[PDB]
Protein backbone atom coordinates (compact mmCIF):
# COMPACT_ATOMS: atom_id res chain seq x y z
CA UNK A 1 0.00 0.00 0.00
CA UNK A 2 1.00 3.69 -0.24
CA UNK A 3 2.56 5.86 2.47
CA UNK A 4 2.80 9.63 2.26
CA UNK A 5 6.54 10.22 2.69
CA UNK A 6 6.00 13.87 3.64
CA UNK A 7 4.05 12.82 6.77
CA UNK A 8 6.26 9.84 7.43
CA UNK A 9 9.31 12.11 7.75
CA UNK A 10 7.44 14.71 9.80
CA UNK A 11 6.18 12.19 12.33
CA UNK A 12 9.42 10.22 12.75
CA UNK A 13 11.13 13.58 13.34
CA UNK A 14 8.34 14.74 15.70
CA UNK A 15 9.09 11.61 17.67
CA UNK A 16 11.94 13.62 19.26
CA UNK A 17 9.95 16.72 19.95
CA UNK A 18 10.24 18.63 23.24
CA UNK A 19 6.50 18.43 23.83
CA UNK A 20 5.22 15.00 24.80
CA UNK A 21 1.75 15.40 23.28
CA UNK A 22 3.58 15.94 20.02
CA UNK A 23 5.63 12.81 20.17
CA UNK A 24 2.48 10.95 21.44
CA UNK A 25 0.61 11.97 18.33
CA UNK A 26 3.57 11.06 16.12
CA UNK A 27 3.33 7.50 17.52
CA UNK A 28 -0.33 7.02 16.81
CA UNK A 29 0.17 8.54 13.34
CA UNK A 30 3.04 6.30 12.33
CA UNK A 31 1.13 3.24 13.53
CA UNK A 32 -1.84 3.96 11.31
CA UNK A 33 0.42 4.94 8.40
CA UNK A 34 2.27 1.65 8.66
CA UNK A 35 5.66 2.47 7.17
CA UNK A 36 8.80 0.29 7.68
CA UNK A 37 10.89 3.43 8.23
CA UNK A 38 9.08 4.14 11.47
CA UNK A 39 9.86 0.77 13.13
CA UNK A 40 13.40 1.54 14.21
CA UNK A 41 12.53 4.98 15.51
CA UNK A 42 9.59 3.54 17.41
CA UNK A 43 11.65 0.96 19.29
CA UNK A 44 13.83 3.91 20.46
CA UNK A 45 10.62 5.66 21.43
CA UNK A 46 9.91 2.56 23.46
CA UNK A 47 12.52 3.85 25.96
CA UNK A 48 10.98 7.35 26.06
CA UNK A 49 11.31 9.41 29.23
CA UNK A 50 7.51 9.78 29.19
CA UNK A 51 5.27 6.77 29.89
CA UNK A 52 2.26 7.66 27.78
CA UNK A 53 4.59 8.12 24.83
CA UNK A 54 6.26 4.76 25.46
CA UNK A 55 2.78 3.38 25.57
CA UNK A 56 1.61 4.41 22.11
CA UNK A 57 4.87 3.64 20.45
CA UNK A 58 4.11 0.11 21.64
CA UNK A 59 0.67 -0.29 20.03
CA UNK A 60 2.04 1.70 17.10
CA UNK A 61 4.58 -1.08 16.54
CA UNK A 62 1.75 -3.57 16.90
CA UNK A 63 -0.19 -1.85 14.15
CA UNK A 64 2.77 -1.79 11.85
CA UNK A 65 3.09 -5.52 12.53
CA UNK A 66 6.82 -5.80 11.72
CA UNK A 67 8.57 -8.88 13.15
CA UNK A 68 11.60 -6.70 14.02
CA UNK A 69 9.84 -5.20 17.05
CA UNK A 70 8.87 -8.55 18.58
CA UNK A 71 11.86 -8.78 20.84
CA UNK A 72 11.84 -5.11 21.94
CA UNK A 73 8.17 -5.55 22.71
CA UNK A 74 8.82 -8.64 24.77
CA UNK A 75 11.28 -6.51 26.79
CA UNK A 76 8.68 -3.75 26.94
CA UNK A 77 6.30 -6.21 28.62
CA UNK A 78 8.59 -5.83 31.67
CA UNK A 79 8.14 -2.04 31.77
CA UNK A 80 7.63 -0.40 35.15
CA UNK A 81 4.39 1.24 34.01
CA UNK A 82 1.61 -1.34 33.71
CA UNK A 83 -0.38 0.57 31.09
CA UNK A 84 2.65 0.51 28.85
CA UNK A 85 3.20 -3.14 29.44
CA UNK A 86 -0.43 -3.82 28.66
CA UNK A 87 -0.34 -2.19 25.25
CA UNK A 88 2.86 -4.05 24.61
CA UNK A 89 0.97 -7.29 25.13
CA UNK A 90 -1.80 -6.27 22.76
CA UNK A 91 0.79 -5.25 20.18
CA UNK A 92 2.46 -8.72 20.37
CA UNK A 93 -0.82 -10.52 19.75
CA UNK A 94 -1.30 -8.35 16.67
CA UNK A 95 2.07 -9.26 15.14
CA UNK A 96 1.17 -12.90 15.73
CA UNK A 97 4.72 -14.15 16.45
CA UNK A 98 5.05 -17.45 18.35
CA UNK A 99 8.08 -15.99 20.21
CA UNK A 100 5.72 -13.98 22.37
CA UNK A 101 3.68 -17.02 23.53
CA UNK A 102 5.76 -17.60 26.69
CA UNK A 103 6.24 -13.97 27.80
CA UNK A 104 2.49 -13.49 27.34
CA UNK A 105 1.56 -16.58 29.30
CA UNK A 106 3.88 -15.07 32.00
CA UNK A 107 1.83 -11.82 31.84
CA UNK A 108 -1.43 -13.72 32.51
CA UNK A 109 0.01 -13.79 35.96
CA UNK A 110 0.83 -10.03 36.03
CA UNK A 111 -0.11 -7.94 39.06
CA UNK A 112 -2.33 -5.46 37.14
CA UNK A 113 -5.70 -6.74 35.80
CA UNK A 114 -5.65 -4.91 32.53
CA UNK A 115 -2.24 -6.35 31.78
CA UNK A 116 -3.66 -9.79 32.54
CA UNK A 117 -6.66 -9.05 30.34
CA UNK A 118 -4.47 -7.69 27.49
CA UNK A 119 -2.42 -10.84 27.34
CA UNK A 120 -5.52 -12.98 27.36
CA UNK A 121 -6.70 -11.43 24.11
CA UNK A 122 -3.21 -11.39 22.61
CA UNK A 123 -2.80 -15.13 23.15
CA UNK A 124 -6.32 -15.78 21.99
CA UNK A 125 -5.37 -13.91 18.82
CA UNK A 126 -2.13 -15.72 18.11
CA UNK A 127 -3.68 -19.13 18.70
CA UNK A 128 -2.78 -22.36 16.92
CA UNK A 129 -1.15 -25.41 18.47
CA UNK A 130 1.77 -23.82 20.42
CA UNK A 131 -0.82 -21.73 22.19
CA UNK A 132 -3.27 -24.65 22.48
CA UNK A 133 -0.31 -26.57 23.95
CA UNK A 134 0.59 -24.12 26.74
CA UNK A 135 -3.11 -23.64 27.44
CA UNK A 136 -3.77 -27.35 28.09
CA UNK A 137 -0.80 -27.42 30.48
CA UNK A 138 -2.10 -24.27 32.22
CA UNK A 139 -5.52 -25.91 32.89
CA UNK A 140 -3.53 -27.86 35.55
CA UNK A 141 -0.31 -25.90 36.44
CA UNK A 142 -2.32 -22.66 36.51
CA UNK A 143 -4.51 -21.13 39.15
CA UNK A 144 -6.87 -18.15 39.40
CA UNK A 145 -7.18 -15.60 36.58
CA UNK A 146 -4.68 -17.42 34.38
CA UNK A 147 -6.35 -20.82 34.90
CA UNK A 148 -9.76 -19.38 34.01
CA UNK A 149 -8.33 -18.20 30.70
CA UNK A 150 -6.76 -21.55 29.75
CA UNK A 151 -9.98 -23.52 30.09
CA UNK A 152 -11.89 -20.84 28.13
CA UNK A 153 -9.58 -21.21 25.13
CA UNK A 154 -9.83 -25.00 25.16
CA UNK A 155 -13.57 -24.48 25.34
CA UNK A 156 -13.64 -22.23 22.26
CA UNK A 157 -10.67 -23.23 20.10
CA UNK A 158 -10.07 -26.88 19.14
CA UNK B 1 -26.11 -12.12 8.38
CA UNK B 2 -29.70 -10.65 8.40
CA UNK B 3 -28.73 -7.77 10.70
CA UNK B 4 -26.19 -6.36 8.23
CA UNK B 5 -28.94 -5.76 5.64
CA UNK B 6 -30.42 -3.09 7.89
CA UNK B 7 -27.35 -0.98 7.87
CA UNK B 8 -26.95 -0.84 4.09
CA UNK B 9 -27.70 2.88 3.92
CA UNK B 10 -27.96 5.71 6.43
CA UNK B 11 -29.86 4.93 9.61
CA UNK B 12 -31.14 7.46 12.16
CA UNK B 13 -29.94 7.18 15.74
CA UNK B 14 -31.16 8.00 19.25
CA UNK B 15 -29.44 7.90 22.67
CA UNK B 16 -30.70 8.46 26.22
CA UNK B 17 -28.60 8.38 29.43
CA UNK B 18 -29.31 8.60 33.14
CA UNK B 19 -26.17 9.05 35.26
CA UNK B 20 -25.09 9.48 38.88
CA UNK B 21 -21.50 10.33 39.72
CA UNK B 22 -20.64 10.63 43.42
CA UNK B 23 -24.19 11.91 44.04
CA UNK B 24 -24.33 14.34 41.13
CA UNK B 25 -27.42 13.19 39.26
CA UNK B 26 -27.85 14.03 35.53
CA UNK B 27 -29.24 12.94 32.17
CA UNK B 28 -28.14 13.12 28.58
CA UNK B 29 -29.90 12.67 25.27
CA UNK B 30 -28.75 12.62 21.62
CA UNK B 31 -29.93 12.50 17.98
CA UNK B 32 -28.17 11.61 14.69
CA UNK B 33 -27.51 9.25 11.76
CA UNK B 34 -24.99 6.50 10.85
CA UNK B 35 -23.63 5.02 7.60
CA UNK B 36 -22.02 1.65 8.47
CA UNK B 37 -21.00 1.55 4.82
CA UNK B 38 -18.24 4.02 5.84
CA UNK B 39 -18.26 3.23 9.56
CA UNK B 40 -19.35 6.84 10.01
CA UNK B 41 -21.33 8.11 12.99
CA UNK B 42 -22.55 11.65 13.23
CA UNK B 43 -24.55 12.87 16.26
CA UNK B 44 -25.36 15.62 18.81
CA UNK B 45 -25.78 14.95 22.54
CA UNK B 46 -27.11 17.39 25.06
CA UNK B 47 -27.45 17.51 28.82
CA UNK B 48 -31.15 17.71 29.58
CA UNK B 49 -30.47 18.43 33.23
CA UNK B 50 -28.67 21.76 32.60
CA UNK B 51 -24.96 21.40 33.43
CA UNK B 52 -22.89 18.27 33.15
CA UNK B 53 -20.91 17.36 36.26
CA UNK B 54 -18.22 15.49 34.23
CA UNK B 55 -16.23 16.24 31.08
CA UNK B 56 -17.86 15.15 27.88
CA UNK B 57 -15.12 12.75 26.75
CA UNK B 58 -15.65 10.40 29.69
CA UNK B 59 -19.13 9.65 28.38
CA UNK B 60 -18.29 9.21 24.69
CA UNK B 61 -17.53 5.53 24.99
CA UNK B 62 -20.71 4.78 26.98
CA UNK B 63 -22.85 7.03 24.94
CA UNK B 64 -23.22 2.04 19.31
CA UNK B 65 -20.87 -0.34 17.66
CA UNK B 66 -23.25 -1.72 15.11
CA UNK B 67 -22.22 1.14 12.78
CA UNK B 68 -18.71 -0.20 12.74
CA UNK B 69 -17.36 -0.70 9.25
CA UNK B 70 -16.69 -4.47 9.06
CA UNK B 71 -14.72 -5.35 5.90
CA UNK B 72 -16.08 -7.89 3.49
CA UNK B 73 -13.81 -10.70 4.65
CA UNK B 74 -14.55 -10.01 8.33
CA UNK B 75 -18.33 -9.89 7.81
CA UNK B 76 -18.69 -13.08 9.86
CA UNK B 77 -17.51 -11.30 12.99
CA UNK B 78 -19.93 -8.33 13.42
CA UNK B 79 -21.72 -9.61 16.47
CA UNK B 80 -23.39 -6.23 16.91
CA UNK B 81 -25.15 -6.13 13.60
CA UNK B 82 -25.96 -9.85 13.84
CA UNK B 83 -27.80 -9.30 17.14
CA UNK B 84 -30.13 -6.76 15.52
CA UNK B 85 -32.87 -5.89 15.26
CA UNK B 86 -33.73 -7.68 18.51
CA UNK B 87 -30.63 -5.82 19.83
CA UNK B 88 -27.88 -6.25 22.49
CA UNK B 89 -26.92 -5.23 26.05
CA UNK B 90 -23.61 -3.40 26.69
CA UNK B 91 -22.33 -3.59 30.29
CA UNK B 92 -19.13 -1.71 31.14
CA UNK B 93 -16.94 -0.87 34.10
CA UNK B 94 -14.55 2.02 33.59
CA UNK B 95 -11.62 2.40 36.02
CA UNK B 96 -9.99 5.82 35.80
CA UNK B 97 -6.28 5.80 36.61
CA UNK B 98 -5.77 7.51 39.99
CA UNK B 99 -9.43 8.48 40.18
CA UNK B 100 -12.90 6.99 40.30
CA UNK B 101 -14.87 4.52 38.22
CA UNK B 102 -18.14 4.07 36.30
CA UNK B 103 -20.55 1.17 35.96
CA UNK B 104 -22.94 1.28 33.00
CA UNK B 105 -25.82 -0.68 31.49
CA UNK B 106 -27.00 0.16 27.96
CA UNK B 107 -29.78 -1.34 25.86
CA UNK B 108 -28.87 -0.96 22.21
CA UNK B 109 -31.69 -1.92 19.81
CA UNK B 110 -33.85 -0.91 16.88
CA UNK B 111 -37.04 1.07 17.50
CA UNK B 112 -39.12 1.08 14.32
CA UNK B 113 -36.14 1.86 12.13
CA UNK B 114 -34.15 4.17 14.41
CA UNK B 115 -31.24 2.80 16.37
CA UNK B 116 -31.73 3.47 20.06
CA UNK B 117 -29.30 3.38 22.99
CA UNK B 118 -30.60 3.54 26.58
CA UNK B 119 -27.87 3.81 29.23
CA UNK B 120 -27.86 3.82 33.06
CA UNK B 121 -24.55 5.10 34.66
CA UNK B 122 -23.14 4.94 38.21
CA UNK B 123 -19.91 6.75 39.20
CA UNK B 124 -18.05 6.38 42.54
CA UNK B 125 -14.72 7.11 44.28
CA UNK B 126 -14.08 10.11 42.01
CA UNK B 127 -11.64 12.63 43.47
CA UNK B 128 -13.10 16.13 43.86
CA UNK B 129 -9.88 17.82 42.68
CA UNK B 130 -9.55 14.91 40.26
CA UNK B 131 -9.40 15.45 36.54
CA UNK B 132 -12.91 14.14 36.12
CA UNK B 133 -14.74 16.16 38.74
CA UNK B 134 -12.20 18.96 38.25
CA UNK B 135 -12.99 19.14 34.50
CA UNK B 136 -9.28 19.17 33.61
CA UNK B 137 -9.78 17.42 30.23
CA UNK B 138 -9.29 18.72 26.69
CA UNK B 139 -12.17 18.84 24.25
CA UNK B 140 -11.00 16.18 21.75
CA UNK B 141 -10.53 12.39 21.42
CA UNK B 142 -7.85 10.01 20.22
CA UNK B 143 -7.73 6.98 17.98
CA UNK B 144 -8.08 3.85 19.98
CA UNK B 145 -8.23 0.16 19.42
CA UNK B 146 -11.12 -1.73 20.85
CA UNK B 147 -10.13 -5.31 21.51
CA UNK B 148 -12.88 -7.81 20.82
CA UNK B 149 -13.07 -11.45 21.94
CA UNK B 150 -15.96 -13.97 21.99
CA UNK B 151 -17.58 -15.31 25.19
CA UNK B 152 -18.61 -18.90 24.36
CA UNK B 153 -19.58 -19.42 28.04
CA UNK B 154 -22.18 -16.66 27.89
CA UNK B 155 -23.24 -15.88 24.29
CA UNK B 156 -21.65 -12.62 23.25
CA UNK B 157 -18.33 -10.87 23.61
CA UNK B 158 -15.82 -9.54 26.10
CA UNK B 159 -14.53 -6.20 24.93
CA UNK B 160 -11.62 -4.29 26.49
CA UNK B 161 -9.68 -1.14 25.75
CA UNK B 162 -7.70 1.69 27.28
CA UNK B 163 -8.93 5.20 26.43
CA UNK B 164 -6.40 8.05 26.50
CA UNK B 165 -7.94 11.34 27.65
CA UNK B 166 -5.80 14.42 27.10
CA UNK B 167 -5.32 16.87 29.99
CA UNK B 168 -5.58 20.61 29.20
CA UNK B 169 -2.02 21.41 30.35
CA UNK B 170 -0.93 17.90 31.24
CA UNK B 171 -0.39 14.47 29.85
CA UNK B 172 -3.07 11.80 29.80
CA UNK B 173 -5.77 10.44 32.10
CA UNK B 174 -6.28 6.79 31.35
CA UNK B 175 -9.45 4.69 31.45
CA UNK B 176 -9.45 0.91 31.50
CA UNK B 177 -12.74 -0.17 29.92
CA UNK B 178 -14.01 -3.63 30.83
CA UNK B 179 -17.02 -4.31 28.57
CA UNK B 180 -19.32 -7.26 27.97
CA UNK B 181 -22.15 -7.56 25.50
CA UNK B 182 -25.07 -9.93 25.30
CA UNK B 183 -28.03 -10.35 23.04
CA UNK B 184 -31.54 -9.17 23.79
CA UNK B 185 -33.58 -11.57 21.64
CA UNK B 186 -32.97 -15.32 21.37
CA UNK B 187 -31.98 -15.35 17.69
CA UNK B 188 -28.67 -16.82 16.52
CA UNK B 189 -25.73 -14.40 16.54
CA UNK B 190 -22.23 -14.41 15.14
CA UNK B 191 -19.44 -15.05 17.64
CA UNK B 192 -16.12 -13.80 16.36
CA UNK B 193 -12.46 -14.78 16.58
CA UNK B 194 -10.24 -12.28 18.39
CA UNK B 195 -9.96 -8.98 16.47
CA UNK B 196 -10.29 -5.27 17.16
CA UNK B 197 -11.78 -1.95 16.01
CA UNK B 198 -10.05 1.20 14.93
CA UNK B 199 -11.74 4.38 16.09
CA UNK B 200 -11.41 8.02 15.04
CA UNK B 201 -13.56 10.49 16.88
CA UNK B 202 -13.96 14.28 16.62
CA UNK B 203 -15.41 16.69 19.15
CA UNK B 204 -16.90 20.01 18.01
CA UNK B 205 -19.31 22.67 19.33
CA UNK B 206 -22.41 24.26 17.72
CA UNK B 207 -22.42 28.09 18.15
CA UNK B 208 -26.25 28.30 17.96
CA UNK B 209 -27.00 25.73 20.64
CA UNK B 210 -26.92 27.34 24.04
CA UNK B 211 -27.40 24.19 26.15
CA UNK B 212 -24.56 21.98 27.43
CA UNK B 213 -23.83 19.79 24.36
CA UNK B 214 -21.32 17.85 22.18
CA UNK B 215 -20.92 17.36 18.43
CA UNK B 216 -19.47 13.98 17.53
CA UNK B 217 -17.97 12.64 14.36
CA UNK B 218 -16.87 9.00 14.58
CA UNK B 219 -15.35 6.42 12.17
CA UNK B 220 -15.14 2.94 13.68
CA UNK B 221 -13.65 0.43 11.23
CA UNK B 222 -12.90 -3.22 12.13
CA UNK B 223 -9.50 -4.92 11.68
CA UNK B 224 -7.62 -8.06 12.74
CA UNK B 225 -8.69 -11.14 10.74
CA UNK B 226 -6.87 -11.89 7.48
CA UNK B 227 -7.76 -14.07 4.52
Amino acid sequence: HHTDPEKVEMYIKNLQDDSMRVRYNAATALGKIGDERAVEPLIKALKDEDGYVRLEAAEALGEIGDERAVEPLIKALKDEDPDVRSEAALALGKIGDERAVEPLIKALKDEDRYVRMAAAWALGKIGGERVRAAMEKLAETGTGFARKVAVNYLETHK
Amino acid sequence: SKGEELFTGVVPILVELDGDVNGHKFSVSGEGEGDATYGKLTLKFICTTGKLPVPWPTLVTTLVQCFSRYPDHMKQHDFFKSAMPEGYVQERTIFFKDDGNYKTRAEVKFEGDTLVNRIELKGIDFKEDGNILGHKLEYNYNSHNVYIMADKQKNGIKVNFKIRHNIEDGSVQLADHYQQNTPIGDGPVLLPDNHYLSTQSALSKDPNEKRDHMVLLEFVTAAGITL
